[PDB]
DNA sequence: CACACACTCTCCAATTCTCTAA
DNA sequence: TTAGAGAATTGGAGAGTGTGTTTTTTTTTTTTTTTTT
């Protein structure tokens, strides 16, 4: 009947196990800096992380485009507000 | 002359970073790579440039997705 | 349209009779089961083909009929109709094989790894808190060797004596082998890999010609709604040896005013290079319809061209010794000579 | 004939624009 | 001033229409001109 709905970021998959979670998981484990390294090589690591994570969770879209949408996403949903304040106070708490 | 070398000293150096970045064999060479990664899975990339650099692996795993978010661009 | 008929076969007692007698049968009236001796060959690696004996599966049917239990009378089947039966057996080749017993040496082999990523991915994809054809993974060739005579495979025909009515059947056919081509690779299975899911899929090929796939149909592509391109790798491919060979009935069979007609043989797999032109020979094959594909196929119309699928291949035709033999008799000069052509005096 | 490619048509929903009240 | 509800425009799914595709090509006879027979 329908054409397919269009699959899409939202907190429903941004939220879920393999996703933010994930992120404060294993980024600080695997994201190193070091100013013996050149500051090219240090943004490629950084950037490695994410754009790995990035296709596990939307393997649809770019790394910039991704970013894009994340921007749109995390200023229009309550529910991705309340995750990411509750981080802050959990770290505020301590 | 001075100002038309000095140009073109710039786009030889552009010229030698395109050249960096390309196939130093022909175009139906084939080799082809698989990148693990965590998760303890496969992806795959092909071109001889890609086996060296890990950097340029990942650029040429982005440079192949067939999605575009769609822009927004903007009297007498 | 598409109406449907009570033939006086059925396939599943026939692959229950086939299976039954490859872990069965044993000639021990020569003095393990024969075929299961043989599958260890091909899963230590050091066989790479199998011939079934039709004059074994009599021996099967007498040895059933004299335990009063009625074989299906299977030999009058896979004469009447051998293509079929290859893909019959080779199901029940599979289900029997047995586990290596010598080591391979696995990882040296592609698809050994292919398929371990595969069963990897879906193991920790479905762990969520056939697989793949098996075409692709037959290290094997199977050949049906025809009746001796002790039954229409055993009188070889001339080419002109092979009429439409013997299509599908196993038939012996006599001639020279007038002409053969280099040896190719035809396909059989083709892997291609997905560039964004990293997913291997595979296209089977049964025609002269086929379409590639180039969209990506991974469960992880089309759930991420990814489109995702495919790319062939022959690395991953299943090839194998195809020959064609043609050939020509001889002299004496031609009926007086008429011209020698020729077939075209297929010979696939191990039986390759076995022929050569100007050999005389008896090849066993199945007789099969070469269908047209795509807008030649309208316009041939039911004029099927036609060839024979290679089973098996008869050739018409002490050292140290010997010599020491013919030197101990002696005058060798003059009886050499006079041996050169005995018939002229 | 029929089955792929080339190319146009149409509808539907996805995203961004614009206005209102919290 | 932020943020959320309602209005308009664009993307592309996918349905629909239309077109081209087999394919060969040496062989064997008959002739007319050059030259090597
Ligand atoms: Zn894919």
């Amino acid at each position: 009947r329908k054409r397919r709905p269009q699959v899409k970021l939202t907190a429903e998959k941004l939220l879920s196990d393999k996703g933010l979670p994930y992120v404060l998981k294993n980024a600080h484990k695997r994201i190193r800096i070091s100013s013996k390294k050149n500051s090219y090589d240090n943004l490629s690591n950084i950037i490695q992380f994410y754009q790995l994570w990035a296709h596990e969770l939307f393997p649809k879209a770019k790394f910039k485009d991704f970013m894009k949408i994340c921007q749109t996403v995390g200023k229009t949903d309550p529910v991705l507000r309340e995750y990411r304040v509750s981080l802050f106070r959990d770290e505020m708490g301590m | 002359g001075f100002e038309l070398s000095k140009l073109l000293q710039k786009e030889h150096q552009m010229r030698k970073n395109v050249i960096k970045h390309t196939s130093a064999r022909h175009s139906r060479f084939g080799g082809l790579l698989s990148i693990q990664t965590p998760d303890k899975t496969r992806l795959t990339v092909s071109g001889s440039q890609a086996l060296v650099d890990e950097k340029i692996a990942l650029q040429k795993l982005d440079d192949s997705k067939k999605w575009n978010k769609r822009i927004i661009k903007k009297e007498g | 349209a598409l109406p449907s008929i009570q033939l006086p076969v059925d396939y599943n007692n026939l692959f229950n009779e086939i299976t039954d007698f490859l872990v069965t049968f044993k000639q021990d009236t020569l003095s393990g089961p024969k075929y299961m001796a043989m599958l260890q060959k091909v899963a230590n690696r050091e066989l790479n083909s199998v011939i079934i004996d039709l004059d074994d599966i009599l021996q099967y049917q007498n040895e059933k009929f004299l335990q009063g239990t009625q074989a299906d009378d299977l030999v009058s089947a896979i004469q009447q109709n051998a293509n079929h039966f290859t893909e019959l057996f080779c199901r029940a080749i599979d289900n029997n094989m047995p586990l290596p017993t010598k080591e391979i040496d696995y990882k040296d082999d592609v698809l050994d790894v292919i398929l371990n990523q595969r069963r990897l991915r879906n193991e920790r994809m479905l762990s969520d808190r056939e697989l793949f054809p098996p075409n692709l993974t037959r290290r094997y060739f199977l050949y049906f060797k025809p009746l001796s005579q002790n039954a229409i495979s055993s009188k070889p025909l001339s080419v002109r004596q092979i009429k439409g009515d013997f299509l599908g059947q196993l038939i012996t056919v006599r001639g020279i082998i007038t002409r053969v081509s280099d040896v190719k690779p035809a396909v059989e299975v083709i892997a291609y890999t997905c560039d964004q899911c990293g997913y291997e899929v595979f296209q089977e090929v049964n025609s002269r010609t086929f379409t590639p796939l180039s969209e990506c149909t991974s469960e992880e592509c089309s759930q991420n709604q990814t489109k995702g391109q495919l790319f062939m790798s022959t690395r991953a491919s299943k090839f194998s040896a195809f020959q064609e060979c043609k050939i020509q009935e001889l002299s004496q069979q031609v009926p007086v005013g008429h011209i020698p007609r020729s077939l075209n043989i297929h010979v696939n797999g191990t039986l390759v290079r076995s022929l050569s032109p100007g050999d005389i020979v008896d090849v066993t094959g199945i007789f099969l319809p070469a269908p047209y594909t795509g807008f030649k196929a309208l316009k041939a119309g039911l004029l099927t061209e036609t060839y024979l699928e290679a089973q098996f291949v008869r050739q018409h035709k002490d050292v140290e010794e010997r010599v020491m033999e013919l030197i101990t008799s002696g005058d060798v000069y003059n009886r050499l000579a006079k041996s050169i052509a005995p018939e002229i005096y």
